[PDB]
DNA sequence: TATTTAAGTATTGTTTGTGCACTTGCCTGCAGGCCTTTT
DNA sequence: AAAAGGCCTGCAGGCAAGTGCACAAACAATACTTAAATA
């Protein structure tokens, strides 16, 4: 009975890398004009583009008891290699350009299991 | 001139003297040779481990490659840096084709580059033909042997999925030749779930006929990482020990990396040994032969030890004697590194526990919490008292150890790159020495004063109002008196005679500091043909 | 003991009277009081920060009398024990070693050691020959060697 | 709030429209290019020259420590406030080249890379490496990594890349080209970053191959070499004087009447289309009415009389520097 | 008021089958170019719909609900959900 | 008969272009609330 | 005093001034294969 009820389908992330995807999901699905009232369905559409300094502000607030050293930028550069966060350019990208913005590139189901492993409430920010 | 051109080409020991400049010259020469003994012995075992990683990787791949569908092999955690060597079986020619995301711009260039390497490899072993699928079909009529193409897609996460999907369907038509077998190899660096949503339904079901998983990351099960940490402890057995703060900083840095954490561990282990042979003057007492070389300066340093102060404090509560007490107290091997090797070889052989790391196991033995780590597996319950060991706090143990406390290892490999720029610009009194002497002590520099007003501002700053704020801070009587102190330049005295001299000098220094801030990423301009508003992109503290 | 009390409502004339007992001028006394006003919260015991700040500036100001007479260091410790109603000598050493780390990177602490840069120039430059805060200072070991001889 | 994450959300409030200012570059004094360089070169060699020279002598003692890191395979990456051009050319030549050549027994050649120049291609840099060591560029470095592994550890080429934050170096095509060369134990990599987003360029796969070592050396350099590559002085005060000089005598009289009429009430909106024809009725300058298009298409090419019909024209130029233009044309 | 409710992992195959059958067109998509000049420039440029996942791709219906009610008989059980 | 590179096809790259998105000014549209009558 | 008749004024009806910013194509001139002169 297990061969007809289903199709049988077809056939280790870092701590800093896990928290960086959480702050990137907020900056890409929420307006930055009301950010001074929480830290101080939009998920059904395309995510919005944000800035680098806007991402580190929320990432530092949601991080448990940290300045922005080279370890934070190292996990952020690796987050773009795995195609987990999109930008404005595909080939020959310039990270030092001030006009190139960053945006999230993961669905809601993927970002839900990541926040559940670090015991972070990610569903209350959009309720 | 080289200063106006673009780019031009221009075609006994580094160990300084210690002991406050009173160290002899015979001690600096032996310190360079003593460091090379531990540097060559550590790299000899590391190079053997690196060569052993590719040895087991080439055997595991070949065991799954040869033992009407595609032979998909997913290499989870591979940075496309492994050289795959195929076998040389008779009556069958194997060709390994490596595809890179840079050399694959479209579908037409994917088949043309794959056919060039196939025709070049088959001709070098034993008439011009087209570079298309006709060569694969006519491979038996032009050579006489079978075909076994092994495609190795380098960096799958860096290539476009719209082009890779068309290449798999194009290669599916080669199954009706009864002599052509294609085996695809993917080097996934993220997850198996991210590469499935970017493909069509006809591609997932086709590759699922014979797909296998082969996870080989930099720390797959913490197996290769245990051999690197063990090699660093064998060369210091009985000579140098580790502290509780050094193992914590190692685990905090290796946890951030994933795809390349093995090379990062060797960088921290080699940097700690370099600072010990350059700062600590007690490195000459490691060898049992260079022990008699003692003086009045060496005895005054070992007396300022925190562990030695406790031993002399309890003796009174209950220079000849101090020399014999220091030499006859270093012959002990100190079982602090050999005990960790016995525990690591007892769980992997007897208990068959391979999902353990030697870095975290060594940190529990130093603080005395080994029972709080072995109980997480629920397997060595009866062997709790057998592997019980307590660290012995020996005297003068910090003079021959690798401990990080003053921020030396932090401000070297993993420093605060963003915080150092904002701290040195705002707090300029910590870098510049508080010793044209009147202007240097009454007027702030252009680089330091511009960062002060830049932080105390909103997101939208106006350049017309920022220049007035910077000009009001600089004195008028000290600026005009400093520019007139150069009587050799006749053009500097003519500009100062004009009434608008103070308004022109401040504008020149302001334009030089504004463009210097844009090259570093502090400010941001709006339009291109405007140059009227500036934004903020760097916040001090975050 | 006064160091075991948590959350003590200290006034403005308490730190002034405690600083006058150790013979301190008005210049170094106002800097200790101003340090408590900015750090009113984020603390466990207010007596641990006041005692650690007064004794830290005593060795810097009275540095000329400690080198000539070793009994000055042994006497300045027993005086603070009677005011804090404590009898353990380890609590005084543990209090002056925690406040010194928080005041090692300020502006008023730098000018006090100059009037009464060589070490801060190696930490920012990333030098491997900087003074590590692990071993005991050379000026501190000479005092303990003379205290056990009397 | 100013510091920490609380300072980011507090300094970005919604500014009202009436609270904003309307100050432009009209009230600021105008400067030329000749007086801009004379003052810059004077302040960079006399202002704080003693503290800058004393601080440079302190960092000079770290020269043997920098050479000790390059011999173990650790690449150097300097950073801080200001430029590090004078600190790299004085160390990688007057200290690194004589010490290496005298420890492995001519000097060691050093390839200086100009990262600040936007015209730094990836095919011209690799041409000098092959000629001194003896995508086809990436495949050539991969063949030299395994070949130099069996060779003994001996530094033969020093790579002194200047400014690791320019537009040419930040490209992904050039970054991976230099990281693969840094794995070779026989090539020394000495770079210098200036942007605040330096670690964002390299990831985990690039940091292991680079093996960079940070060294903060904030010398507060004014950066005079890299400042001559951008338009620092950046509608043409001095450029408009050369246009009227090359024109005829009658062409200068047409622009003189337009300036006097526009600068009469700076609140006059400007000179109307038919208003310019009324000036010709009192001064025989042009021919008739159809000849107005022959002179209107020439003034708009040199950016001197912009049109803004709500024909009322108005050039975006204040009357502060426009008064001096009447004396030159007179 | 029993139809087997399929999981989200099974509708992906049905979603991709309706796209190939000309039913779901991409939003603001040109499609087939006129001449061979515009066909080469469009292949070298990576569209935004290929980088985003399949569950966030904006699509368009090739047939409105008013036309589906006319080509569906009354015997089908899905006729009550075509009026809105 | 094969090294010499000019010039060739094939192809890269960033440039401005404009279709289209978004904010927030404004009374005025409108409805919860106040006043009046009454035991 | 309080529910029952009229009508006063807070909240926000509504969209257009204008900047914003993702879209597409020929754009500039990359790197590369080609053919032909040469010893």
């Amino acid at each position: 009975i297990k061969l007809f009820l289903s199709t049988d389908d077809n056939l280790d992330l870092s701590i800093i890398s896990k928290y960086l995807l959480i702050a990137s999901y907020i900056c890409s699905y929420l307006e930055p004009r009301y950010d001074a009232s929480i830290f101080s369905n939009p998920r059904y559409l395309q995510p919005s583009l944000f800035a680098i300094e806007r991402l580190l502000a929320i990432f530092q607030a949601i991080f448990p008891i940290m300045k922005a050293n080279i370890e934070v930028f190292q996990n952020l550069s690796e987050l773009h290699t795995l195609k987990l966060i999109a930008t404005t350019m595909n080939k020959n990208i310039d990270y030092l350009s001030p006009k190139v913005r960053w945006k999230v590139n993961v669905p809601w189901e993927i970002i839900k299991e990541i926040s559940e492993s670090v015991h972070f409430n990610i569903s209350d920010y959009f309720s | 001139a080289d200063a106006q051109r673009s780019h031009y080409t221009v075609y006994h020991i580094p160990f300084v003297k210690l002991l406050s400049g009173k160290e002899s010259e015979v001690n600096v020469e032996k310190r360079w040779e003593l460091y090379h003994q531990l540097h060559s012995h550590f790299h000899d075992q590391v190079d053997h481990i690196i060569d052993n990683i590719e040895a087991d990787l080439k055997a595991e791949i070949s065991d799954l490659l040869y033992s009407r569908c595609f032979n998909t092999i997913f290499l989870l955690g591979s940075d496309s840096t492994t050289k795959i060597e195929l076998k040389d079986e008779s009556s069958r020619y194997n060709v390994l084709i490596e595809l890179t995301p840079k050399e694959s711009p479209n579908v037409r260039m994917m088949l043309r580059r794959s056919m060039y390497k196939l025709y070049s490899a088959a001709d070098a072993e034993e008439n011009d033909v087209s570079y298309d699928l006709s060569l694969v079909e006519n491979f038996k009529r032009l050579f006489g042997k079978d075909l076994a193409m092994v495609f190795n897609f380098k960096d799958v996460d860096s290539i476009n999925f719209n082009t890779l999907d068309n290449f798999i369907i194009l290669l599916k038509s080669a199954f009706k030749y009864d002599h052509v077998k294609i085996s695809l190899i993917f080097n996934i660096n993220t997850n198996l779930s991210n590469i499935e949503k970017n493909l069509r339904q006809s591609t997932i079901r086709l590759l699922k006929r014979n797909y296998h998983k082969l996870d080989v990351s930099s720390n797959k099960g913490f197996k290769y990482g245990n051999q690197i940490f063990q090699s660093f402890l064998d060369t210091v057995d009985g000579k140098l020990n580790l502290s509780d703060r050094f193992v914590e900083f190692i685990l905090s840095k290796m946890a951030n990396n994933t795809n390349h954490n093995l090379q990062l561990l060797t960088k921290m282990l080699d940097y700690s040994l370099m600072s010990y042979f350059f700062q600590n003057a007690f490195s000459v007492f490691i060898d049992p032969v260079n022990v008699d070389f003692l003086n009045d300066d060496y005895l005054k340093i070992l007396s300022r030890c925190p562990t030695f102060m406790f031993f002399v404090e309890g003796l009174i509560k209950q220079n000849r004697g101090l020399e014999e007490f220091f030499v006859e107290f270093l012959v002990r091997e100190n079982p602090i590194n050999g005990h960790a090797k016995f525990v690591a070889r007892f769980l992997e052989e007897e208990l068959n526990i391979t999902n353990f790391n030697l870095i975290e196991l060594y940190h529990n033995l130093l603080i005395g919490k080994l029972d709080s780590y072995l109980d997480r597996w629920s397997a060595c319950k009866e062997y709790k008292d057998r592997l019980h060991f307590e660290p012995i706090d020996t005297i003068f143990q910090e003079l021959f150890t690798l401990d990080n406390r003053s921020g030396l290892l932090t401000q070297s490999i993993f420093p605060s790159y963003k915080s150092n720029i904002e701290d040195n610009l705002l707090s300029w009194e910590q870098v510049l020495p508080s010793l044209s002497g009147d202007l240097d002590k009454i007027m702030a520099p252009v680089l330091g004063q511009l960062f002060k007003l830049y932080r105390e501002a909103n997101m939208t700053i106006n350049i017309y109002d920022f220049y007035i704020a910077f000009r009001e801070t600089l004195p008028k009587e000290e600026i005009l008196n400093f520019i007139r102190k150069d009587p050799s330049n006749t053009k500097l005295l003519e500009l100062a005679e004009t009434p608008d001299a103070f308004d022109k000098v401040a504008l020149i220094l302001f334009m030089q500091a504004i463009f210097a801030f844009e090259n570093m990423g502090l400010i941001k301009f709006q339009s291109t043909k405007s140059y009227d508003l500036v934004e903020k992109c760097v916040w001090r503290g975050i | 003991s006064l160091l075991v009390k948590k959350y003590c409502k200290m006034t403005t004339e308490e730190i002034i009277r405690l600083c006058n007992d150790f013979e301190l001028p008005r210049e170094v006394a106002y800097k200790i009081v101003d340090e408590y006003n900015i750090n009113a919260s984020r603390l466990v015991c207010p007596w641990q920060l006041v005692c650690g700040l007064v004794l830290n500036c005593t060795f810097i100001v009275f540095n000329e009398r400690r080198r000539k007479d070793p009994r000055i260091d042994h006497f300045i410790v027993s005086k603070m024990c009677s005011l804090m109603l404590t009898s353990k000598v380890d609590d005084v050493i543990e209090c002056v070693k925690l406040v010194k780390e928080l005041i090692i990177g300020e502006k008023w602490f730098r000018d006090l050691q100059i009037r009464y840069y060589d070490e801060i120039i190696f930490r920012k430059l990333g030098s491997m020959l900087q003074t590590t805060n692990i071993l005991v200072t050379d000026d501190q070991y000479n005092i303990w060697k003379k205290r056990i001889e009397m | 709030f100013l510091d920490t994450f609380e300072g980011y959300f507090d300094q970005r409030k919604i500014v009202r429209t009436n609270a904003k200012s309307r100050h432009t570059m009209s009230m600021a004094p105008d400067v030329t290019r000749e007086e801009f360089s004379l003052v810059s070169n004077f302040f960079n060699e006399n202002f704080q020259k003693r503290p800058r020279q004393k601080l440079f002598e302190i960092q000079k003692k770290m020269f043997p420590q920098y050479w000790f890191e390059l011999t173990q395979g650790f690449s150097l990456l300097f950073y801080g406030v200001g430029s590090k051009r004078n600190f790299l050319e004085e160390f990688a030549i007057d200290y690194l080249s004589p010490k290496i050549a005298y420890s492995q027994l001519n000097s060691i050649p050093c390839l200086i890379l100009n990262g600040y120049n936007p015209s730094c291609n990836y095919r011209d840099v690799f041409k000098e490496i092959t000629d001194l060591l003896v995508n086809h560029v990436i495949l050539q470095i991969q063949k030299m990594i395994d070949f130099y592994k069996n060779q003994p550890l001996d530094i033969k080429l020093i790579l002194v890349v200047h400014n690791l934050d320019g537009p040419s170096i930040r490209k992904n095509t050039f970054q991976t080209m230099l990281s693969f060369l840094s794995v070779i134990r026989q090539i020394a990599i000495v770079a210098s970053t200036d942007h605040i987003y330096a670690p964002l360029l390299w990831d985990n796969m690039k940091a292991q191959n680079y093996n960079f070592v940070f060294h903060d050396i904030s010398n507060f350099e004014p950066s005079t070499v890299e400042s001559t590559f951008q338009d620092v002085m950046k509608s043409g005060a001095e450029g408009a004087k050369y246009v009227l000089q090359s024109l005829t005598v009658n062409s200068k009289k047409m622009y003189k009447l337009l300036i006097e009429t526009q600068m009469q009430n700076m609140q006059r909106t400007g000179v109307e289309l038919k208003l310019f024809n009324h000036l010709c009725a009192a001064d025989f300058i042009a021919s008739n009415e159809i000849a107005l298009r022959s002179m209107l298409r020439e003034f708009i090419e040199h950016k001197m009389a912009n049109i803004t019909k709500n024909e009322i024209i108005w050039v975006p130029y204040t009357y502060a520097e426009l008064e001096k233009l009447l004396k030159t044309v007179l | 008021r029993t139809i087997k409710l399929w999981l989200k992992k099974d509708v992906k195959n049905v979603w991709e089958n309706l796209v190939q059958l000309d039913f779901f067109t991409e939003k603001s998509a040109v499609g087939l170019r006129d001449n061979a000049t515009a066909a080469f420039y469009a292949s070298n440029y990576q569209f935004q719909g290929t980088m985003i996942p399949f569950d966030l791709r904006s699509y368009q219906m090739q047939i409105i609900l008013q036309e589906l009610r006319r080509i569906i008989p009354k015997s089908n059980m899905y006729y009550s959900w075509t009026q809105l």
